[PDB]
C-alpha cells in the first residue's frame, strides 16, 4: 500500500536528515535528539516544517492538507527510528515506547475569523490569550471488551485521538450489546481541554472578542496556564440542523 | 588541560590536610554529650551562668572537635548520630533513593556519612551499607542526565544532587561536549584559557 | 585525553593519492616517502593526504572498506552479536569524518558511507552504556571489552573510571 | 567559639573557584595568631597549675586548646598552599612577565616564590638536550598547519619576528603568519584565530 | 495461575512469622481476638524480607493483593478454622514508605493507573453510608429448596457487571421467595480529597480525585481533616448507548485511611 511507502519515506527523513556545511562539519539533527529525549526519559520531539519541505516537498505538502494519517505515519517512523537507535536496551526495558511528534513553523500566523468552512481538517496556526483550562482527565487508546455472557474477549482495541469516540460491535460473533469494557485492561494518557480568545487587536470595533475550543493531549497538558499569549499549531476538525461543534486538536504550542 | 588544579577532597574515612571541602565539611555540628566537664570552659555556654561547663551536658561541638576529643575509653566525649543516619531515615532511604534531596540533607552526604564512622558505634556496618547502597541506586541517574543533556539549562537538574554527584555531573556534561564540539568542527581552534577570559572581564 | 589528542592518533594511518606534481623520494623520521610520480599511487600517512588534497596537489583514493556493501555487512554483523565486534579499522570514525568532509569529490557515495557509520556507532554506543550499567550494578571488578575503539572509551571516560574509584572508596571502608 | 576568622578565610577563597587570586588578607591571619597567642598563654598556665598544685580535672581543657590551635595552623596552611598553587598557573597562562594587575594583589613573599619558580622552570628547560632547551609551555595543542590567519584583537604596538622586522598590530587588521610565532599571543588573548 | 500461585506460597511463608521474631504472627492473633478482618501490613517489612514482592504490589496491586488477601484467609483458617468460616474473605491494608508513589493529587497522573498509590489532601465532601448486596439466598416454597447467588460491580477488584438480580422464578417458574436475613450486606461511602491550600499554585483551581470506601472503612473521616489514603487507583470506563466516549474518570479504591492531624 501507500501507507508503507509513506512510513519508509518518513523513516528516511528521520535518519538521512544533516545540518552544517564541509567547512564545519555535519551533525544529523533529529535522530541524535530521538536518542539524547528517549535516553532522558522525555518520550517527544520537536519536528519544524521547513526542514520537511526541504527534505521532501511532497511529505510536506501532505501534512498541511491531511494532517491525520501522515502525523500518525510519522509518530509511528518516530517510534521505529528511536527503537533502532537504541537497540540494546537496559534489563527490563525492552518494550518501546511510543514517540509524540510536534510541529512548528515560520510561517504568518492567521486569525480566529479568518478560519472559514473550506479550512476543514487542515493544520492552521492561530494566535491568541488562553483565558480558561479543566482538570486533566484521561482518556483511552487502547481497549479490551468482554462478552457478558460467553465471556469472549477481543483485546487490542484501537481508538483514535481526540473527542472521537469507539462504535462498540452489536454481535456476539449473548444478547444484543453483551460487550463490556474491562477496566483493568486499558491503556490511558493525560487529557485537558482549554479555550482561546482572540487577541485584544483583531477584535473590530464594538464587539465583544471571540473564543475556540482547543484540545491538549500528553506531553502538552499543563504547558499553558490562563492569562497566557499564545501561538497554537493545530488541526481544524469538528467533534439546528446538521451543526456540528468544531474544535482544534492542537499539535504544537508556542508560549510567548 | 585545565590551568588551576585544587587540592582534591579525600573520600573516606581519611581526609586530606590541604583540601578546602574537607576543611568545610568538618565544620558541620555533630550532637555530643560531656561526659567529663570541661572546667573554666563554661564562658563558651552564654546561657550557663558557671565559668565551667557541667558534667553531663549536651552540646553539638563541630566534627573536627568531636574527632580531636575523641576516645575509646568513651571517658571526655561520647558522640550521638545525626538523624539523616538513624534507622528511620535509613528505611526511607532503602525505599527509593532517587526521591530524596542529598542537597537539603547535606551538602556532603557520603564524605560525613564516611566520617561518621571514625566514631565506634553497632550501627557502622549497616550506615556503610545505606551510603554504599544508596550511591549504587543513584548512579544510573546521574550518568543518563549528564549524558543526554546539551544545550540546556542544568539548573533542574543538579538541584537535588550533593557535592560528589554534582563533580560527577560536571565530568560528564565535559565529556560529552568535548565530542559534540570535535563534531561540530570547532576543535581546531587556538583559544585562550578560561581564567585569562574571565581575568579580562574585571 | 581530548578528543583532538585521539585525532592525532589517527592522522597517521596510510592511505594512497595520486599527486599532480613530481618529486624524488623524501626521508623522513618514521619512514621513506615514495617517489611522486603525477598520475602514479603513492602511499602516505593521513596527515599529509589531508595537507596535499587541502592544497589541491593530489586527489585521494578511497579506502577498500569504504563501501556500500561491506558497511551495510559490518552494520548487520554489529546489530547481531551481543559483545562487540571486530571493526574494518581502529580509526574508522575519524577516518570517515576526515576523508568525507577534506574530500568528497573523489569518494563516490559518500552520503550512505556516512548514514552506515553512523548506525554501527550508535550500536557500539548503547552497548558501552550497557556495559557501564551492569558494571556498576553488579559491584564488578573486571570487565573484558575487546574489539572496542579509542573515541568510543573517550566518548564515556573519565566519568566511568572516577565513578567506579568513589565505588570503591565507599565499597571498602570497615576493611 | 573558635576558628570561626579561619573558616570563613577559607570561604572567601572557596567562593572563587575559577582561579582569579583574590587581595590578600592580612588582619584574619593577625588575628587568628592573636587567638593563638592568647589559647597557648592560658593553656600554659593551665598546665602549670595542674602540674604543681594538683588539678587533674583540667586535662579536658587543655585538650580542647590543643586541637583548637591545630585547628587553626591547619587552615591558615591550607589556606597559603591554595593560593601558591593559584599562582603557578600565572606563569604557564602569562607567559613570563607578569601583568601589574595581577601583581597588584601578590604579597611580596609570594612574588619572590614565584620569581623561584620561574627560575627554576628556565633553569630545567635549558638543561633538556643540547644548546637551548625545549620550551615545555609551548605547543600545548596538536599541530595541524604550518600558517594560520590571525587577527588582532587590540592595539600591542608592534611585535617583532627574528627576520628583524617588525608587524604593526592595530585592532582588526589581519595577517597570515606561521603558527609558532602566535600561539603564546593567541592563548594570551592578544590575536583570535580566524577559520575560513 | 503459577505466577499467582508463587506469589501465594511466598505471601504465606511471609504471614508465618512464627519461627522468627512472631510480629505478624502476632498480629493475626490479635486481629481474631478483636473480631476484625482487615490486617494493617507494613510493606517495610515485606521490603526487608523480600524486595521483588514489595516492587511488584507496588507495580501491580490487583493480582498482588488478590494473593496476599488468599494467603491471609489460609493462615487465618489454620488458627481458627471457625472464624475463617464465619468470612467469606479476609481484606489486607498496607503502610510504610511508598517512595514514588507518594504522591499529592495534582501530581496524580494517568501513568498511576494500577499502581498502589499514598494521596495526601484535605476532605471535602463525604457521603451517606448505604448498604450493598453482595450475596443473596432465596428459596422456593414448593421444592423446598435453597438457592444462592453471588453479585459483582464495576467499582470492585475481580470487576464484572452481574445482572439477574435478586431471582424470582426457579427453573420450571416455580416461586421464588427472598430471604433477606440471610442475605450478605456490606456498606458503601463516596469521599473526595482535595491538594493542601497552601501547597496550590495561586490562579488555577485546586485538583481533587474521588475514593471509594467500603465496609470498616466507612465513617473514618469528615470534612476539613487532613487525610493520607492508601489504595490502588483505576479508571472507571463510561458507556453510552451503543457508544463509549472515551473520557473515561479515574477513581481510587482505598484500603487504608489515616488521618494526619489527630
Ligand atoms: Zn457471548
Amino acid at each position: 500500500a501507500k501507507k508503507s511507502q509513506l512510513k519508509k519515506r518518513f523513516r528516511e527523513f528521520l535518519r538521512q536528515y544533516r545540518i552544517g556545511t564541509d567547512r564545519t562539519g555535519f551533525t544529523f539533527k533529529y535522530r541524535d535528539e530521538l536518542k539524547r529525549h528517549y535516553n532522558l526519559g522525555e518520550y517527544w520531539i520537536e519536528v519544524e516544517m521547513e526542514d520537511l519541505a526541504s527534505f521532501d516537498e511532497d511529505l510536506a505538502d501532505y501534512l498541511y492538507k491531511q494532517p491525520t494519517e501522515h502525523l500518525q505515519l510519522l509518530e509511528e517512523a518516530a517510534q521505529e527510528v528511536a527503537d533502532e537507535v537504541t537497540r540494546p536496551r537496559p534489563a527490563g526495558e525492552e518494550t518501546i515506547q511510543e514517540i509524540q511528534v510536534m510541529l512548528r513553523s515560520d510561517a504568518n500566523p492567521a486569525n480566529i475569523r479568518s478560519l472559514k468552512s473550506e479550512q476543514m481538517s487542515h493544520l492552521v496556526k492561530i494566535p491568541g490569550i488562553i483565558i480558561a483550562a479543566t482538570a486533566v482527565r484521561a482518556k483511552a487508546t487502547k481497549i479490551s471488551i468482554q462478552c457478558r455472557s460467553c465471556r469472549n474477549t477481543i483485546g487490542n482495541i484501537a481508538v483514535r485521538p481526540g473527542l472521537e469516540g469507539y462504535a462498540m460491535p452489536r454481535k456476539c460473533n449473548c444478547p444484543l450489546d453483551p460487550y463490556f469494557i474491562i477496566p483493568d485492561k486499558c491503556k490511558c494518557v493525560d487529557f485537558q481541554t482549554l479555550k482561546l480568545q482572540e487577541s485584544p487587536d483583531a477584535v473590530p470595533h464594538g464587539e465583544l472578542p471571540r473564543h475556540m475550543q482547543l484540545y491538549c493531549d500528553r506531553y502538552l497538558c499543563d504547558k499553558v496556564v490562563p492569562g497566557n499569549r499564545v501561538t497554537i499549531m493545530g488541526i481544524y476538525s469538528i467533534r439546528g440542523v446538521g451543526i456540528r461543534s468544531s474544535y482544534i486538536r492542537v499539535v504544537g504550542i508556542q508560549v510567548d | 588541560w585545565e590551568p588551576y588544579m585544587p587540592v582534591e577532597p579525600g573520600l573516606g574515612r581519611e581526609e586530606n590536610f590541604l583540601s578546602l571541602e574537607d576543611l568545610l565539611m568538618s565544620q558541620e555540628k555533630l550532637p555530643c554529650c560531656i561526659e567529663s566537664g570541661f572546667p573554666r570552659l563554661g564562658f563558651l555556654d552564654k546561657g550557663g551562668d558557671s565559668d565551667s561547663i557541667p558534667e553531663g551536658s549536651k552540646m553539638e561541638l563541630p566534627l573536627w572537635l568531636a574527632k580531636g576529643l575523641y576516645d575509646n575509653k568513651r571517658r571526655v566525649l561520647s558522640v550521638e548520630l545525626p538523624k539523616i543516619y538513624r534507622e528511620g531515615w535509613r528505611t526511607v532511604f532503602s525505599a527509593d533513593a532517587n526521591v530524596v534531596d542529598l542537597h537539603k540533607m547535606g551538602p556532603h552526604y557520603y564524605g560525613f556519612g564516611s566520617q561518621l564512622l571514625n566514631f565506634d558505634s553497632p550501627e557502622n556496618p549497616e550506615i556503610a551499607k545505606t551510603i554504599l547502597q544508596t550511591f549504587v541506586g543513584r548512579f544510573r541517574r546521574i550518568m543518563d542526565s549528564s549524558q543526554n543533556a546539551y544545550n540546556e539549562d542544568t539548573s533542574g537538574l543538579v538541584a537535588r544532587l550533593d557535592e560528589l554527584e554534582r563533580s560527577l555531573f560536571r565530568a560528564g556534561q565535559r565529556g560529552l561536549n568535548a565530542f559534540q564540539s570535535w563534531e561540530r568542527g570547532k576543535a581546531a581552534q587556538i583559544t585562550a584559557s578560561n581564567l585569562v577570559q574571565n581575568y579580562k572581564k574585571r | 585525553m581530548d578528543a583532538s589528542e585521539v585525532e592525532f592518533l589517527a592522522e597517521k594511518e596510510q592511505v594512497t593519492v595520486i599527486p599532480n606534481f613530481s618529486l624524488d623520494k623524501v626521508y623522513l623520521i618514521g619512514g621513506d616517502l615514495g617517489p611522486f610520480n603525477p598520475s602514479l599511487p603513492v602511499e602516505v600517512p593521513l596527515w599529509l593526504a589531508i595537507n596535499l588534497k587541502q592544497r589541491q596537489k593530489c586527489r585521494i583514493v578511497p579506502p577498500e572498506w569504504m563501501d556500500v556493501e561491506k558497511l551495510e555487512a559490518i552494520r548487520d554483523q554489529e546489530r547481531r552479536e551481543e559483545t562487540f565486534t571486530p571493526m574494518p579499522s581502529p580509526y574508522y570514525m575519524e577516518l570517515t569524518k576526515l576523508l568525507l568532509n577534506h574530500a568528497a569529490d573523489n569518494i563516490p557515495k559518500a552520503d550512505e558511507i556516512r548514514t552506515l557509520v553512523k548506525d554501527t556507532w550508535d550500536t557500539r554506543i548503547a552497548k558501552l552504556r550497557l556495559s557501564a550499567d551492569s558494571f556498576v550494578k553488579g559491584q564488578e571488578a573486571h570487565a573484558k571489552l575487546d574489539n572496542l575503539t579509542l573515541m568510543e572509551i573517550n566518548t564515556i571516560g573519565t566519568f566511568f573510571t572516577e565513578s567506579l574509584n568513589h565505588m570503591y572508596k565507599l565499597r571498602t571502608s570497615l576493611q | 567559639m573558635f576558628c570561626e576568622k579561619a573558616i570563613e578565610l577559607i570561604r572567601e577563597l572557596q567562593r572563587a573557584s575559577d582561579g582569579q587570586l583574590p587581595a590578600f588578607n592580612e588582619d584574619g591571619i593577625r588575628q587568628i595568631l592573636e587567638e593563638m597567642k592568647a589559647l597557648y598563654e592560658q593553656n600554659q598556665a593551665d598546665v602549670n597549675e595542674a602540674k604543681t598544685e594538683g588539678r587533674s580535672d583540667l586535662i579536658p581543657t587543655i585538650k580542647f586548646r590543643h586541637c583548637c590551635l591545630l585547628r587553626n595552623r591547619r587552615c591558615i596552611v591550607a589556606y597559603l598552599y591554595d593560593r601558591l598553587l593559584r599562582i603557578r598557573a600565572l606563569r604557564w597562562e602569562y607567559g613570563s612577565v607578569l601583568p601589574s594587575a595581577l601583581r597588584f594583589h601578590m604579597s611580596t613573599e609570594e612574588m619572590d616564590w614565584f620569581n623561584q619558580y620561574k627560575r627554576s622552570l628556565a633553569t630545567y628547560m635549558r638543561s633538556l638536550g643540547g644548546e637551548e632547551g625545549l620550551d615545555i609551555t609551548q605547543d600545548m595543542k596538536p599541530p595541524k598547519s604550518l600558517y594560520i590567519e590571525v587577527r588582532c584583537l587590540r592595539d600591542y604596538g608592534e611585535f617583532e619576528i627574528d627576520d628583524g622586522t617588525t608587524i604593526l598590530l592595530k585592532k582588526n587588521s589581519q595577517h597570515f603568519l606561521p603558527r609558532w610565532k602566535c600561539e603564546q599571543l593567541i592563548r594570551q588573548g592578544v590575536l583570535e584565530h580566524v577559520l575560513s | 495461575d503459577h505466577e499467582l500461585r508463587e506469589a501465594q506460597r511466598e505471601y504465606l511463608d511471609f504471614l508465618d512469622d512464627d519461627q522468627d521474631q512472631g510480629l505478624y504472627h502476632g498480629k493475626v492473633r490479635d486481629m481474631i481476638g478483636s473480631n476484625e478482618h482487615r490486617l494493617i501490613v507494613n510493606l517495610n517489612d515485606v521490603r526487608r524480607k523480600n524486595d521483588k514482592r514489595a516492587n511488584l504490589m507496588l507495580n501491580d496491586a490487583f493480582a498482588e493483593t488478590i494473593a496476599f488477601q488468599r494467603a491471609l484467609k489460609d493462615l487465618v483458617a489454620s488458627i481458627d478454622a471457625t472464624y475463617a468460616k464465619q468470612f467469606e474473605e479476609f481484606s489486607v491494608g498496607f503502610e510504610g514508605s511508598f517512595g514514588s508513589k507518594h504522591v499529592s493529587p495534582r501530581t496524580l497522573t494517568a501513568s498511576l493507573l494500577g499502581s498502589l498509590v499514598c494521596v495526601e489532601g484535605i476532605v471535602t465532601k463525604c457521603s451517606l453510608v448505604r448498604p450493598k448486596v453482595m450475596r443473596s439466598v432465596h428459596y422456593c416454597p414448593a421444592t423446598k429448596k435453597t438457592l444462592e447467588r453471588k453479585y459483582s460491580d464495576l467499582t470492585s477488584l475481580e470487576a464484572f457487571p452481574s445482572s439477574s438480580i435478586y431471582p424470582t422464578k426457579d427453573e420450571e417458574n416455580n416461586p421464588l421467595e427472598t430471604e433477606y436475613g440471610l442475605s450478605t450486606y456490606k456498606d458503601h461511602q463516596t469521599l473526595s480529597i482535595q491538594e493542601m491550600p497552601e501547597k496550590a499554585p495561586a490562579g488555577q483551581l485546586p485538583r481533587s480525585v474521588d475514593i471509594i470506601a467500603d465496609d470498616d472503612l466507612v465513617d473514618k473521616c469528615k470534612p476539613g481533616d487532613r487525610v493520607q489514603i492508601v489504595g490502588i487507583y483505576r479508571c472507571l470506563p463510561s458507556k453510552q448507548g451503543g457508544f463509549t466516549s472515551g473520557t473515561f474518570r479515574t477513581i481510587l479504591l482505598a484500603n487504608n485511611i489515616k488521618l494526619m492531624s489527630k
